[PDB]
Parts: C-alpha cells; structure tokens; sequence
C-alpha cells in the first residue's frame, strides 16, 4: 500500500513531539522507562527505521509487505508505550508496576485502555 | 578460536578508521571474503551515509547534548535496535554506517582514540548478540551475496 510512507512519516513527527515534551519536563520514574532509557529507545527506533529502508532497497533485485506492516505496528506500539509512560509520570504515578503493565500491551489500543484504566483507578 | 569475531572486528575497524582519516590502510588480511566484505561495505555504507545524512546528524546531536564520550552513549543505543526480534543485513549495515558517521565526528573533535572501542562495541553487538543469526546466514559471505546480484 501507498500508506507505508505516511505511517513512517507520522512516527517521525510523534518522536519529535516526544523529545520536545521530555526537554520541557526535565526543565523544572519507572522500570526500564526513565528519561535516560526513553532517549535511547527513541534513537534505537530511528536506526531501525533506516535499517529496514535499506533492507527493502537491496532486497529488490538482490521482509514481505506483511512483515513491513508488523514492524511499523511494533514501532507504533512502542511509541504509544513511551507516550503513556510520560503521561503516567506527569499524573503522579511512581510505582514501576503500572509502567510494566503498559509494556506488556500488544497494541496501541491496549496501551490506551491500560493507561486510561491506571489514570481512572490508580492515580 | 573466535574467528567470526576476529574477522568482523577487522572489517569494521578498517572501514571506520579509513572513513575517519580518509586513507586506505595498506595491510594484508578468510582472506578473499574479508576484502569482498570491506569492499561491499565501502559501496553500501557510502550510499547509506549520504541518503540518510539528516537522520544521522539529528541522532548525533541528541547524543552530544549530554556531555559524555559519544561511543559510550552510542553503545547504549545499538543494544536496543534488535529488541523487536528482527535481524537483517540492512539494519546491520546501518549500525556500521552510523558508526562510520560517528567516527568522522570523533576525528573532527580530536577523539580518534575512542574509534577502536567504537568498532569493538559494534562488533560486540553484532557477533556476541547475533552469532546464531550470522552463522545461519554464512557470516560475511552472506553479507556480500545479499548486497550484490550475480
Ligand atoms: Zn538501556
Ligand atoms: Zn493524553
Ligand atoms: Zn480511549
Ligand atoms: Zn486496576
Ligand atoms: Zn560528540
């Protein structure tokens, strides 16, 4: 589909918005989800995007379209997890249990449902 | 002994240091394959650094912002790249290409001593973390065959 580039472009804008939000947060709290780890996770996803673009480029005339979709979906879920972690921290969540619950989600919708549950019942 | 590691460190170390100093190390080298792999890496790595220069430059600026040895910061990033369970040659060339990009920055700021550790840290991630995958793919011989059709 033509929408592989749009989701990849959308991922980039989301990453940029996360970096800005972190930069502001530091200027005046989880397990595997502290400010330090999030920055490394972001940089790793960016290397992974370039890597898979190079894989697709050389695979032709040398990862099916299904596998590309799965990898884009996995990157989106991870971005969704990172965003929910920043929100939990801003809402006062300090217990690693809730951050680890988020990291067990399979989809962005699961992340959303879990994050909504924690904000509604565990804040 | 650990020949796969030894060979990988030689290829990566040569590519990084020649990209940093602009000079080809006239030293002899799994001889033929290492020459074919460093050659494939020169062609492929060249294209990657040009095409994705803005992404690379942006990533490097996010590492400098925290005053630290850039190699230590980068090693911490490379160890999260394959955490989705996927391994392929494109991701592998990108790690080495980004290492070469970083090696040039290290040469600009007069920190060429940290280039050897960089190549070794990248080799540690590829070989000691993806040994089973590399062996199944025929090591550096699968590397040359993937990037060149015959
Ligand atoms: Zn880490
Ligand atoms: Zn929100
Ligand atoms: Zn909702
Ligand atoms: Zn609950
Ligand atoms: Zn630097």
């Amino acid at each position: 589909t033509e929408q592989i580039q749009k989701r990849t472009a959308a991922i980039q804008k989301r990453i940029a918005a996360i970096q800005k939000r972190i930069y502001a947060m530091t200027a005046s709290a989880g397990a595997g989800m502290s400010i330090e780890e999030i920055t490394k996770q972001i940089a790793a996803i960016q290397l992974r995007i370039v890597g898979d673009q190079v894989q697709i480029a050389y695979q032709t005339a040398s990862m099916s379209t299904e596998e590309i979709q799965k990898q884009i979906a996995a990157i989106e879920t991870q971005i969704c997890k990172i965003e929910a972690a920043i929100e939990l921290k801003e809402a006062g969540i300090t217990s690693d249990f809730y951050f680890e619950l988020i990291n067990k989600a399979k989809t962005c919708e699961g992340v959303e449902a879990l994050k909504e549950h924690i904000l509604a019942a565990h804040t | 002994s650990d020949e796969l590691y030894r060979q990988s460190l030689e290829i990566i170390s040569r590519y990084l240091r020649e990209q940093a100093t602009g000079a080809k190390d006239t030293k002899p080298m799994s001889g033929a394959t290492s020459r074919k792999a460093l050659e494939t890496l020169r062609r492929v790595g060249d294209g990657v650094q040009r095409n994705h220069e803005t992404a690379f430059q942006g990533m490097l600026r996010k590492l400098d912002i925290k005053n630290e040895d850039d190699v230590k910061s980068l090693s911490r990033v490379m160890i999260h790249v394959f955490s989705d369970g996927v391994t392929n040659w494109g991701r592998i060339v990108t790690l080495i290409s980004f290492g070469a990009f970083v090696a040039k920055h290290l040469k600009t700021i007069n920190q060429e001593s940290c280039i050897e550790p960089l190549a070794e840290s990248i080799t540690d991630v590829l070989v000691r973390t993806k040994r089973d995958w590399l062996v199944k793919q025929r090591g550096w011989d699968g590397f040359v065959e993937f990037f060149h059709v015959e």
